[PDB]
């Protein structure tokens, strides 16, 4: 039962610094070499760096010499790598892993066991609460195969927003979009397909919650 | 620092063909090259070390191999769970440098998009902004172009795009495009006009929208 | 540093080959080191037994092993056998009598089967690649070569200089060394049996493409087994050659060996092995037959240096394909297949010291040699059988 407990997600403000952790358990903690990896997000995986717990002994990619420090707990059996003087740049996801020996021998052939990443995200939006607006079909236009609508979410730092369609009655043609940054603040859409009878006669609400700023907001589709 | 290069980011397949993921070293790596996979919401895991030795516990359908500086792994009968990223590690020298990733993906008949426009609402004018969203729905080619067009102004910024993942049920994709403009904008133009251009058709889709309606 | 350069970093396997050729090294330093020593049911039977002693054990001791390897593991076997080598080197430091120093060459023989038998299968098991196997064998099988080299120099420059006992005392310390980097390398505390049982030692042994890869190294290894003692005899009876070109007469025949060795280990995969196992059996066979028709040193220059190149040919090529073949006809458990490589490079140094000698005292130098070359020449077409083995599996 090798685990390797990693934090889900930090946020830290420009130009300053992180400490990310790395709890692991299930084994002998100062046996094995732990390994610190980074990935952007649409782009390769990095290495950052190396450490033994034993003696504490570090290596180093020289592209990451001066940004990430590992350390080590043994007392709590806990890895860690700071890093420091922050930019957006450094928005990615971190992974902490663990070397494993060849069987009779102390050679090296694969990282078998992996933490989850921690997504590190790097704003000063200030946690703002989304603002939510229903799109309804143009004027005219009665499409006689099926119609189309959706709720746009606009505005809202925190990441984690849950968009539900009647509360969870809805869930056959039902679309929601990754959110993506614009101006510091995050966008999201999503669009329900229906029969052409079905939205006038019942009517159709965009449940669309926040966790991190606590709100409940819901709107109900009309006709323009 | 030896550069893993990995030709392919996107491999489409179907289940029960044979599919082979190429990475190519640069200063002679001798078989200290090690193959990872990452299933969709999961950690990666190891599949092959030293470029041709199975993991304990993995089926016998994924092999390695090498021919000088070139690694291949290959999965002999693609499956529904085959379908993740694969990624090539060596640790020959320090630094170590992993090969980009490379993504499974079903294969499909090609479909042709559903374009659909939206103005923006009462509440959002009420608030002085504007948003005209377009939705395009169902198709399976993952490439897509859009150009909006305000009264042919061909505008190219304030765009936001989101692309959706494969489906599950139907292995189609999805994108929505966002424009967003402040009202005093918004109200001086009085047509807009989404193009979505795809594989399946020369011609682009319009759907376009008056602001008098 | 090395302390630092050694304490962080990822672990090679490059590791366990070094520790495969220090421990072939030692051992065949320690081999080479009493030869020029022990002549200090009368000298008849009692220094033929102590010269065979050592290849007897080893060749008998070699199938134990070889099962044992696949019962619990490689890395135990080669930690017994760098401690009975140590002990072996101890032993001869000190005793002087004959019957003590007769049990210390049996030790040696014991110790060298585990040490032999299993580096070679471990270095099989972690190297799966073609040509990476074959190159790491070839670099290996340079350390007997350079023990052969460096032995008997080694033990005459301290058998004056400081005293009888300065060799081994001084050997002691070497492995010691090595047992200390097998410490540093393996875990040999823990019994690790293999996950797959291999084929029984009799199927490998019906095998007729394992046969001819056998008999090529164990004719290729008996030539010279036979000519290095019987060289000498012949030298000083025709040539009347002084005591000290005896020993420079058979230095070409090492050095080109330990450089054939390392070259040809990674030469033989570019063209077929099957071709450089041929062409090193046709080639030391006609070096054999051209050597008695030698009338001074510098006429035996040249064909104890195409002996020495030939055999190193033969044994870089045979090496890799005895683990290639078990790949390919059979389950790839490297412990047991390499057993019989060591019975038949042990056969030779077994046999030779004293079937030629009697066949000398028989019939004579020159013919002895073109019997030797002759049975040489004529194995060298079976190798052909191995240029396509069929996969059968």
């Amino acid at each position: 039962e090798v685990k390797l407990q990693e934090s889900g997600a930090e946020l830290v403000k420009p130009g300053a610094s992180v400490k990310l952790s790395c709890k692991a358990s299930g084994y002998t903690f100062t046996s094995y070499w732990i390994d610190w990896v980074k990935q952007r997000p649409g782009q390769g995986l990095e290495w950052i760096g190396n450490i033994y717990p034993g003696n504490s002994s570090t290596n180093y990619n020289e592209k990451f010499k001066n940004k990430a420090t590992l350390t080590v707990d043994t007392s709590s059996s806990t890895a860690y790598m700071q890093l420091s003087s922050l930019t957006s740049d450094d928005s990615a996801v971190y992974y902490c892993a663990r070397e494993d020996y060849y069987d009779g021998t102390y050679v090296y052939y694969a990282m078998d066991f992996w933490g989850q990443g921690t997504s590190v995200t790097v704003s000063s939006a200030k946690t703002t609460a989304p603002s939510v607006y229903p799109l309804a079909p143009v004027c005219g236009d009665t499409s006689g195969s099926s119609v189309t609508l959706g709720c746009l979410v606009k505005g809202y730092f925190p990441e984690p927003v849950t968009l539900t369609w009647n509360s969870g009655s809805l869930s056959s043609g039902v679309h929601t979009f990754p959110a993506v940054l614009q101006s510091d603040l995050y966008t999201l859409s999503s669009s329900v397909t229906v029969t052409s009878s079905t939205w006038p006669s019942q009517s159709i609400t965009c449940n669309v919650a926040h966790p991190a700023s606590s709100t409940k907001v819901d709107k109900k589709i009309e006709p323009r | 620092d030896i550069v893993m290069t990995q030709s392919q980011k996107f491999m489409s397949t179907s289940v029960g063909d044979r599919v082979s993921i190429t990475c190519k070293a640069s200063q002679n790596v001798g078989t200290d090259v090690s193959w990872y996979q990452q299933k969709p919401g999961k950690s990666p895991k190891p599949l092959i070390y030293w470029a041709s030795n199975r993991f304990t516990g993995v089926p016998d359908r994924f092999t390695g191999s090498r021919s000088g500086t070139d690694f291949t792994l290959t999965i002999s009968n693609v499956q529904s769970e085959d379908l993740a990223d694969y990624f090539c590690e060596q640790y020959s020298s320090y630094p170590l440098t992993f090969g980009a990733g490379t993504k499974l993906e079903l294969k499909r008949a090609d479909a042709a998009p559903t374009v659909s426009i939206f103005p923006p609402s009462s509440e959002q004018l009420t608030s002085g902004g504007a948003s005209v969203v377009c939705f395009l729905n169902n198709f399976y080619p993952k490439d897509i172009n859009v150009k909006w067009k305000i009264d042919g102004s061909e505008r190219q910024n304030g765009v936001l795009n989101s692309w959706t993942d494969q489906d599950s049920k139907d292995s189609t994709y999805s994108m929505s495009s966002t424009l967003t403009l402040t009202k005093d904008e918004y109200e001086r133009h009085n047509s807009y006009t989404c193009e979505a251009t795809h594989k399946t058709s020369t011609s682009p889709i319009v759907k376009s929208f008056n602001r008098n309606e | 540093a090395l302390v630092r350069w050694l304490q962080e970093s990822r672990r090679s396997r490059k590791l366990i080959l070094f520790i495969v050729f220090l421990a072939l090294l030692l051992d065949n330093m320690l081999l080479t080191v009493v030869v020029p020593i022990i002549p200090s049911l009368n000298e008849n039977v009692q220094v033929g037994l102590l010269f065979a002693s050592k290849a007897t054990v080893q060749l008998i001791t070699n199938p134990f092993i070889g099962l044992l390897t696949n019962r619990i593991g490689y890395p135990i076997p080669i930690f017994a056998g760098f401690c009975i080598m140590f002990v072996s080197t101890i032993m001869f430091a000190f005793s002087s009598s004959y019957a003590f120093l007769l049990i210390a060459r049996s030790l040696q023989g014991i110790g060298s089967s585990c040490s032999s038998v299993a580096g070679m299968g471990m270095l099989a098991s972690v190297y799966t690649d073609d040509e990476e196997r074959g190159n790491v064998m070839g670099i290996a099988l340079g350390g007997l070569a350079m023990g052969v080299l460096v032995g008997p120099p080694f033990g005459s420059v301290l058998y004056e200089f400081v005293g009888k006992t300065a060799p081994f005392l001084v050997l002691a310390a070497l492995v010691l060394l090595d047992g200390a980097i097998q410490l540093f390398v393996l875990q040999p505390s823990r019994v690790q049996p293999e996950s797959q049982k291999g084929t029984p030692l009799t199927t490998l042994l019906k095998d007729p493409y394992i046969l001819i890869a056998a008999g090529s190294i164990c004719f290729a290894n008996m030539g010279i087994a036979m000519l290095e003692p019987a060289l000498p005899i012949w030298m000083m009876e025709t040539m009347c050659s002084r005591k000290w070109q005896l020993g420079v007469a058979f230095l070409p025949a090492s050095i080109s060996y330990l450089i054939g060795t390392n070259i040809f280990g990674i030469l033989a995969h570019k063209m077929g092995r099957w071709l450089c196992a041929l062409l090193g059996m046709i080639i030391v066979g006609v070096s054999i037959l051209c050597i008695p028709f030698a009338k001074n040193i510098y006429g035996l220059i040249a064909p104890n240096f195409g002996v020495g190149f030939a055999i190193g040919m033969v044994d870089s090529s045979m090496m890799p394909i005895m683990g290639y073949l078990v790949d390919l006809r059979h389950v790839s458990v490297y412990g047991s297949v390499y057993a019989i490589a060591d019975v038949a490079f042990c056969m030779g140094y077994a046999i030779g010291p004293s079937a030629g000698g009697a066949i000398a005292k028989a019939i004579g130098f020159p013919w002895l040699m073109t019997i030797i070359g002759i049975i040489d020449i004529l194995f060298a077409p079976l190798c052909f059988f191995l240029r396509s083995p069929p996969a059968k599996e």
